[PDB]
């Protein structure tokens, strides 16, 4: 159960990270020329720069868990 | 043998000759041999820098390269002439 | 006694002094106490010619002018030793070696010093040369031991209060009032 | 003893196959032998020194036999600037037809191309012609037949020398001070003014006219009457053409200084100069010690009464005499500390002063001889350490060294290791977080916040020299300084023009890539002594094994017991320095390949922005000048680079094979090999054999020495194929 | 230029050495 | 201009990499229009990059020929803010960590378990101790003379030699 | 090359022949029971 | 052959013998402890060389020592 626990918290932060945090908005209007990003970097020592221009306004860093594409299946 | 201890060593760490010399003797030895050295090298310096005297390496004087090695002698007799010293001659 | 403006006791704030037989690791690598007293009346017995020699050399106010004819004209005491060696070289070199013979002789006969093996009292370098050891009495040269140390400390401050003016320039204040 | 190994009657009656295995890497060690005696001991190292130094000349008349055989000797005479010099030719059945034609490009027969310098040294002692190189090759392989000879003569039972004439250190030290180094120095100086200096000039002496053509005009008059001055009167010109009589000078010891402005290489009259004065200063020193004539000193009388008497050193060195003489090990261990000194300076003055002509010019044989002699080197240093800890366990008696300076060394190992850890541990906590530092504040695209000190201090001894650039004005670079003015009446003009040319080697320009790559180097050399250090003072004991000299140097473990105690023993500290060796040999060649490597292709800014992170070095240096080694062939076509791309993954392979060795330890391997075992035993047809000695895995040790042969085989073969692929297909 | 002979010569030098190293090599084993 | 550097503020290096890196900023900024948060962001960014090139350029730094400010430590003073006066902080702090670390230490060491007090902090007796290491270069002169710094070699474990 | 035809004849022999001859020798003195 | 050596300091507790997989070691009458009993190996010709005598051993370090030597095939605890 305490597995679960750590498992279902991981869960709702790769919902709530998409849900704040992401482009998932404008990528689903334009699936291709708009990159996936759903981390975006505090600007401290010098490490905003890899808050990529992932298009639709927006800078974050590009993740490839693939979780825009499960969202747009489950409608 | 030659293991010692206490402050000095005694005359023999000096050789079968030296040993037996008194410090004041070999005091001035090596006042003599240090101004012999510094005469040699001062007088090798002038002799480099004269314009007519340096070609070639003619500034190297055999009397010169034998009076500059009364340095480590001005040294070593200096030590001896302690070690005499403190050994009552 | 010696120790009249530090109270009656001796005085050792940081205790370099026991160093040496403080711990046991560095073993003979500090001085003991008869090499910190031959280089503490020897540190006194340069500064007092020093600062003498600062003193006789300068010639503003206050500070008497002397010099020797013949000798190189430089009143910057930071400069003249370079100007002298220069155009006196023989008798640079002959105050050089009487330096290098007195200084070899006063260990050379003695022995370390820095362990306390020595056979002599520190200070003494057998210049007595006139009396005074033989004329006075026994508490009359011991208070004169004690007049060249305080007189030797009272010099080596004043020649480090030189060698701070020429460093940072506001170090010492009361050496204003004299100009 | 009966059945193989005939020294060890222990390993004789081993019934596995690990007999034949400690029969062969325990053949040499002839201390350990059955029945050896001290005299029977200094007798076979004696002969076996001689078969030693056949094998030397067999090998160096093997390289002159086949260059003047298969190689263009005469031809890169000619040409120096436009010849690939031929090591040897290529007889391989396995070749293809375009492999043939690859290897032989400019030539009618395949042939490798030689990167030893052999062409540039052989024609500046004086070689011109492929008959001389084969006369002395012919002469080499003829003292090698004596050497062996001589071998063989003195284990004959008349001529075995006494054990008191193998423990003659004054007579050895006088004759090797003057008939082996400064006799041998004055006789190269009878070379080089006789025959290598008439043919820079442009005059053939040889054997046949040696008798009758003076080396100087004056003809050795000058010598004799004093008049020393006549052998340097006329130097060669700034204009004058190497190995002809144009411009050509006929003084022959001269003091030149810097470089001859055609060859880039040191003046033949400096290097007769400099030979004869080290003959002088060597045979000299062979007037030291008391041989059969009364005078001269006794080495135990010097060393019983050099002790401080302050007492800091407790007794001194008293004792240090009967513990050198009678250990061999303590004698090798100080041999090969002086010779990997040696190499590594043999190699840093080589690059830098230039003794040969047209060396410099030769970019491959450059690094391939810098990287040569400074792993050389790393190999002689750890060997010393090796048996300065074998000495300690097999031969330091405690009681003989009571108080001197070496018993005080095991006094105080606590202090030393200690010190020694904190001193790598610091080099390695800010070099490394420097280097990671300089990475993340460029991978986030600001360089400007690198931490880049400069190397002033080192900087302020190549300004000392003389070098202009840095601006410091200070000793040869002050022109008003003593330094300078005693001085420029002799070598300096010519110092002065090649310190200041940032054309050659000679102290190149640094900077803050300089700075952190020193400081991984001196982390390098801290680590790699404290792995020795600690295993040759830890050699006879500790808190984990206080009876470890019992066990001897090299044993697997003291069991699982007391916490575990693997590779406790003073050979696996070797075996740890060993990885700690060839990556500092590693990160001192990288660097000076890197650092050339970009001079020769005209960038040298490149090496002073991307050296002070780690990705400079990975991509501007490995990626990028991997590009020709990797395609050496490729589905394409070949070259002759192929067979270093072979190598290079060759190297590789062994390499990773060696983790296995490493990695997997024994206990898995015999119950493996029992499986085995049985399944010969139950198959029949194979039945009808059997082995003779019963299969087992190999022991704890011996496949940590077999997983390092094969690591440090890979690592040599890797960057060999690596360091000269790269400039022969850059250049 | 060198020659057949010279050549030959080599050799049989080299395998005279290759009977003074057995000879040193039998002699060291004993 | 040290050993054959230029000052910063007076190398064109310097200069150069100053409008390379903005106008790599001010070219990703193009490409967004003007209240955005990236926009606002790599305005942000410009600022900072502009804010550090100028405060290297008037301070004291020496730059080479790629224009990056390399920092002298040999020992003089003139560029004593590039290691010396962060040494001084350092060893000032290091040396208050080691203190408060070796005085818990002993402190705990006479009490019943103490390893124990080693997993488990005893943490008003470590917070006391921590405050003490502002004067740790005074404590530790005073326990070097008075012997509590360091131990008699009879009191020290030692392996045979 | 001079003699050309050599390294036809040496490299089989010191490659594949003194290699079998080697190794077979050294593996028939590593089994005798006597010395 | 391995060698094992019993020293001095054995107090006697036993617990090399049970710890020893081949028995090579056993329980001799002593008097030299108050336990009254040393160990003592007659049988190293079975020493495999495992020193879990030595693991055992509780003396500050270990009475009993295993110098590993000769091997044999007992010593090499070979099934074949
Ligand atoms: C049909 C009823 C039912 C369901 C849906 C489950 C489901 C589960 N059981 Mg099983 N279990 C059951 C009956 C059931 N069990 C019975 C009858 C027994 C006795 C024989 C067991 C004995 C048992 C043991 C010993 C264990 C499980 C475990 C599990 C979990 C497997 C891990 C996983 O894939 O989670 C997928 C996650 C989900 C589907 C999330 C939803 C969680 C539940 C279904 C809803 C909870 C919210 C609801 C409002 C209350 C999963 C939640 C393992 C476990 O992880 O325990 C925590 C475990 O160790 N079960
Ligand atoms: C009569 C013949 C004769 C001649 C021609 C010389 C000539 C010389 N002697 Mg010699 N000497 C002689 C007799 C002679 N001597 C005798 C009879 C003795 C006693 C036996 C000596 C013993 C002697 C000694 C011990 C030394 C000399 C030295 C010298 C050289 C002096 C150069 C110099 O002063 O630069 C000095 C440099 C300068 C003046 C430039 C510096 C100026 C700057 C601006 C100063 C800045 C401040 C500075 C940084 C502070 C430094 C303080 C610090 C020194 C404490 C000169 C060649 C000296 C020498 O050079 O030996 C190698 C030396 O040390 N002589
Ligand atoms: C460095 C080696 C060395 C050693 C072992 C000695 C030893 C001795 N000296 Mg000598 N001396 C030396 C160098 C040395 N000296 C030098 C460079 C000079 C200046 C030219 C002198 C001038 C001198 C005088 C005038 C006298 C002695 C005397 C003595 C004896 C008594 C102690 C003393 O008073 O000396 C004190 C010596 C010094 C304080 C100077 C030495 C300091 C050196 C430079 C330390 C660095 C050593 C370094 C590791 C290697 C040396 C490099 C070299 C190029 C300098 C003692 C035997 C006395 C004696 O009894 O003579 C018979 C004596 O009267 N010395
Ligand atoms: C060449 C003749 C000569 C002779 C025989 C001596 C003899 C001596 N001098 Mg030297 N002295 C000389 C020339 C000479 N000096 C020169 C040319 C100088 C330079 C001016 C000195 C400067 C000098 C100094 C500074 C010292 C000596 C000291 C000594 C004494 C060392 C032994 C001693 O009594 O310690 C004392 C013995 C015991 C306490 C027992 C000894 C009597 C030392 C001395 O007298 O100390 C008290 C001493 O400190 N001399
Ligand atoms: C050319 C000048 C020369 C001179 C003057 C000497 C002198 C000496 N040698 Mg040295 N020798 C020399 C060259 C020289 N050697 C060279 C170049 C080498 C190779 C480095 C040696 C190798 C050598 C060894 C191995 C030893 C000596 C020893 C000696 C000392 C013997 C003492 C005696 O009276 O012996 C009695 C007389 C004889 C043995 C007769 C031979 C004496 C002559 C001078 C030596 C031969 C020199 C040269 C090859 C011949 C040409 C010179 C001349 C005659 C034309 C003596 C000081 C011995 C010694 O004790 O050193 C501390 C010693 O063991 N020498
Ligand atoms: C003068 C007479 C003489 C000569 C020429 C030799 C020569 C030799 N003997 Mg010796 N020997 C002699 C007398 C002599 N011996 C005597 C009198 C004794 C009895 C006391 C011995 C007892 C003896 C023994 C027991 C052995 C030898 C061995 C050797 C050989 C040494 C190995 C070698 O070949 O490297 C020669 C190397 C060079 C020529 C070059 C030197 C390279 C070094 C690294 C130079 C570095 C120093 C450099 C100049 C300065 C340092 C650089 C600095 C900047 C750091 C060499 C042939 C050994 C041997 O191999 O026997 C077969 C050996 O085991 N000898
Ligand atoms: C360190 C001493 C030394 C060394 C290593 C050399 C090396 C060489 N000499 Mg030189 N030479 C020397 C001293 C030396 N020489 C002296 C003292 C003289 C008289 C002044 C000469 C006069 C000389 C002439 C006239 C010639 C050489 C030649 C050569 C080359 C081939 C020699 C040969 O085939 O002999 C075979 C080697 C041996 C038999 C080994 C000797 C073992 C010793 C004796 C032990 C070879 C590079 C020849 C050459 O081709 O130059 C390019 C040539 O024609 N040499
Ligand atoms: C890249 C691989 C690697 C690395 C990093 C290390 C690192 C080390 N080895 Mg090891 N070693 C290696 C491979 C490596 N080894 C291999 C393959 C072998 C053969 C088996 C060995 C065999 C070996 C032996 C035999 C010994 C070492 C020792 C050491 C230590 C040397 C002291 C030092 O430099 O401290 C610096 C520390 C590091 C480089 C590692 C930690 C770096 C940290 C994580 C980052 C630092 C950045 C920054 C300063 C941190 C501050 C952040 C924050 C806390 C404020 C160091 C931990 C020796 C030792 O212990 O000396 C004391 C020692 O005797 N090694
Ligand atoms: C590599 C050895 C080395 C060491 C240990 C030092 C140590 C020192 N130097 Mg440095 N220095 C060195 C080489 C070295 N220097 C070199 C080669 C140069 C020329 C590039 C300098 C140029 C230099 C200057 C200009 C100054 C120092 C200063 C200092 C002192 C710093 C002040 C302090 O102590 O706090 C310190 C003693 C300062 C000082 O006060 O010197 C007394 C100072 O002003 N150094
Ligand atoms: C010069 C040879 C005589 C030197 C000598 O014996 O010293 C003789 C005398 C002193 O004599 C000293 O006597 C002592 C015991 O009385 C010791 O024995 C010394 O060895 C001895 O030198 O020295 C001189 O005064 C010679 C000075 C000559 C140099 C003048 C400058």
């Amino acid at each position: 159960f305490g597995q679960l626990a750590a498992i279902f918290l991981w869960i709702s932060g790769m919902h709530f990270h998409g849900a704040y945090f992401s482009n998932y908005s404008a990528w689903l209007s334009d699936p291709i020329g708009i990159k996936q990003s759903s981390q975006v970097v505090w600007p401290i020592v010098g490490q905003e720069i890899l808050n990529a221009d992932v298009g639709g306004n927006f800078q974050g860093v590009q993740t490839t868990s693939g979780w825009f594409q499960m969202w747009r299946a489950e409608g | 043998d030659m293991t010692w201890e206490g402050e000095y060593p005694p005359s023999k760490v000096l050789g079968p000759i030296m040993s037996k010399m008194p410090s004041g003797l070999l005091g001035l030895i090596s006042i003599a041999c240090a101004a012999v050295c510094a005469y040699s090298i001062a007088q090798s310096g002038v002799l480099q820098q004269q314009p007519g005297a340096y070609e070639n390496g003619s500034w190297v004087k055999w009397y010169y390269v034998l009076g500059s090695f009364g340095g480590p002698l001005a040294w070593g007799t200096h030590v001896a002439s302690w070690i005499q010293r403190k050994n009552g001659m | 006694t010696g120790f009249e403006e530090v109270g009656g006791k001796p005085w050792d704030p940081l205790s370099l002094g026991k160093l040496e037989d403080a711990n046991d690791t560095f073993p003979n690598m500090f001085p003991k106490s008869q090499y910190l007293q031959e280089s503490e009346i020897k540190h006194g017995r340069m500064c007092m010619l020093a600062w003498t020699g600062v003193w006789a050399t300068h010639v503003g106010g206050m500070g008497l002018g002397m010099h020797i004819p013949g000798m190189p004209v430089e009143s910057d005491w930071t400069k003249a030793l370079g100007v002298f060696a220069a155009e006196q070289p023989a008798l640079f070199g002959a105050i050089l070696l009487f330096i290098s013979i007195a200084e070899g002789e006063s260990v050379g006969h003695s022995g370390d010093n820095w362990r306390n093996m020595s056979t002599k009292e520190p200070g003494n370098l057998g210049f007595d040369w006139m009396g005074l050891t033989k004329k006075l009495s026994e508490e009359k040269v011991a208070r004169y031991k004690i007049v060249e140390l305080k007189n030797g400390r009272a010099a080596m401050i004043a020649m480090a209060s030189l060698f701070a003016m020429e460093a940072i320039p506001g170090s010492v204040p009361i050496m204003n009032v004299f100009n | 003893a009966t059945k193989f190994p005939k020294f060890s009657q222990a390993l004789a009656q081993d019934p596995a196959t690990r007999r034949i295995w400690y029969g062969i890497a325990t053949a040499h060690d002839l201390e350990a032998h059955d029945g050896m005696t001290e005299e029977n001991l200094y007798q076979k190292i004696f002969a076996s020194h001689f078969g030693h130094l056949a094998i030397i000349f067999l090998w160096t008349a093997g390289n002159l036999f086949h260059v003047a055989w298969q190689g263009n000797f005469e031809q890169w005479v000619a040409k120096p600037l436009k010849t690939k010099p031929i090591a040897h030719s290529i007889w391989d059945p396995h070749f293809g037809e375009s492999a043939l034609k690859a290897f032989s490009k400019g030539n009618t027969y395949p042939v490798n191309i030689a990167f030893s310098g052999v062409y540039q040294w052989w024609y500046t002692i004086g070689f011109r012609t492929n008959q001389e190189l084969y006369a002395g090759s012919i002469g080499l392989l003829a003292l090698s037949c004596v050497l062996l000879f001589a071998g063989w003569l003195h284990l004959q039972p008349k001529f075995r020398p006494s054990l008191s004439w193998f423990k003659n250190n004054e007579s050895r030290l006088n004759h090797h001070l003057s008939g082996l180094l400064g006799v041998s120095s004055l006789a190269w100086t009878g070379h080089i003014v006789h025959v290598a200096i008439p043919a820079s000039r442009g005059v053939h002496v040889g054997w046949d006219n040696f008798l009758t053509t003076p080396p100087h005009p004056a003809g050795l008059t000058p010598f004799f009457t004093g008049n020393w001055t006549v052998y340097a009167e006329n130097p060669d010109s700034a204009s004058h053409v190497y190995g002809t009589s144009e411009g050509a000078g006929t003084a022959i010891l001269t003091f030149l200084g810097g470089f001859h402005p055609q060859t880039q290489s040191l003046w033949l009259s400096d290097i007769a100069h400099h030979q004869l004065a080290i003959a002088v200063v060597f045979i000299i020193a062979g007037h030291m010690y008391r041989t059969n004539f009364g005078i001269g000193h006794n080495m135990k009388e010097i060393l019983d009464a050099h002790r401080p008497p302050g007492g800091r050193l407790g007794a001194g060195h008293v004792g240090l005499f009967e513990t050198i003489t009678n250990s061999l090990h303590m004698q090798l261990g100080l041999a090969l500390a002086s010779l990997g000194v040696a190499t590594s300076l043999t190699a840093q003055h080589m690059y830098a002063l230039t003794p040969y002509a047209y060396l410099s010019k030769d970019f491959t044989t450059e690094a391939a001889l810098y990287t040569h002699h400074q792993y050389i080197a790393g190999f002689l240093m750890v060997g010393a350490f090796a048996h300065g800890a074998i000495f300690f366990v097999r031969d330091y008696d405690p009681e003989l060294n009571k108080n001197n300076v070496l018993a005080r060394m095991l006094e105080h190992k606590e202090a030393i290791i200690s010190h020694l850890s904190w001193a790598s541990l610091f080099l390695g906590f800010h070099t490394l977080g420097l280097y990671i530092h300089n990475d993340t504040v460029v991978a986030f695209g600001q360089p400007e916040k690198q931490i880049l000190f400069e190397p002033v201090f080192a900087e302020y001894i190549q300004a000392a020299s003389g070098k202009a650039v840095y601006q410091f004005n200070v000793l040869l670079s002050s022109p008003t300084s003593p330094a300078t003015v005693a001085g420029n009446q002799v070598w300096l003009p010519g110092w002065l023009d090649a310190i200041n040319n940032p054309k050659n080697d000679l102290f190149l320009k640094i900077g803050p890539g300089d700075f952190l790559v020193h400081h991984a180097i001196a982390l390098g050399l801290h680590v790699t002594a404290l792995i020795l250090v600690k295993g040759a003072l830890d050699a006879r004991g500790s808190k984990l094994m206080p009876d470890k000299k019992d066990f001897g140097y090299s044993f697997p473990c003291d069991g699982p017991g007391r916490g575990g105690t693997c590779d406790i023993s003073a050979w696996d500290a070797f075996y740890l320095a060993m990885f700690w060796m060839l990556n500092t040999i590693g990160w001192v060649t990288f660097y000076w390949h890197w650092k050339h490597m970009t001079i020769w292709g005209g960038n040298p800014g490149q090496f002073d922005e991307s050296s002070n992170y780690i990705m400079g070095w990975l991509r501007d240096y490995l990626w990028l000048n991997s590009s020709p080694l990797i395609n050496g062939y490729n589905p394409f076509g070949m070259n002759n680079l192929s067979v270093w791309s072979w190598m290079f993954l060759f190297g590789h392979l062994i390499w990773a094979t060696g983790f296995m060795f490493l990695i997997s330890w024994r206990g898995y391997w015999q119950e493996l090999i029992e499986t085995l075992v049985w399944a010969h035993e139950r198959t029949p047809l194979a039945n009808l054999i059997r082995w003779r000695d019963k299969p087992v895995a190999l022991s704890i040790v011996q496949a940590r020495l077999v997983g390092l042969a094969h690591f440090s085989v890979g690592y040599i073969l890797t960057y060999a194929a690596f360091v000269i692929a790269s400039t022969s297909g850059k250049f | 230029m060198i020659y057949d002979s010279q050549v030959y010569i080599a050799l049989v030098i080299a395998v005279v050495a290759s009977v003074l190293a057995i000879r040193l090599g039998a002699t060291l084993y004993n | 201009e040290i050993g054959g550097l230029t000052k910063c503020s007076d190398s064109p290096a310097f200069a150069k990499r100053e409008k390379a890196s903005i106008k790599k900023l001010e070219q990703r900024k193009s490409t967004y229009e003007a209240g955005t948060p990236p926009a606002l962001a790599l305005q942000q960014q410009i600022e900072r990059t502009e804010a550090r090139f100028d405060k290297y350029s008037r301070s004291e730094l020496l730059c080479g020929a790629d224009g990056l400010p390399h920092l002298i430590a040999d020992g003089r003073w003139s560029h004593a803010a590039e290691f010396m006066l962060p040494g001084f902080g350092f060893i000032y702090i290091s040396g208050w960590i080691g203190w408060v670390g070796r005085k818990y230490l002993r402190a705990v060491s006479t009490t019943k378990n103490p390893a124990e007090s080693e997993i488990i902090i005893n943490v008003p007796l470590a917070l006391k101790i921590m405050t003490t290491g502002y004067i740790w270069p005074i404590s530790a002169w005073e326990e070097l003379v008075s012997g509590d710094l360091v131990a008699l070699d009879e009191e020290v474990t030692v392996s045979p030699r | 090359m001079a003699a050309a035809f050599l390294p036809s004849i040496l490299v089989p022999i010191v490659g594949l022949i003194f290699p079998a001859f080697s190794m077979a020798l050294f593996f028939l003195y590593i089994q005798q029971d006597d010395i | 052959s391995h060698t094992v050596k019993i020293y001095d300091t054995c107090i006697g507790c036993t617990q090399c013998v049970r710890a020893c997989p081949t028995d090579v070691l056993e329980m001799v009458p002593w008097d030299g402890c108050k336990s009254g009993q040393i160990a003592s190996s007659p049988r190293v010709e079975d020493c495999v060389g495992c020193k879990r005598c030595e693991t055992a051993c509780p003396t500050d370090f270990l009475s009993v020592r295993v110098y590993l030597g000769a091997e044999t095939t007992r010593s090499l605890g070979l099934a074949y």
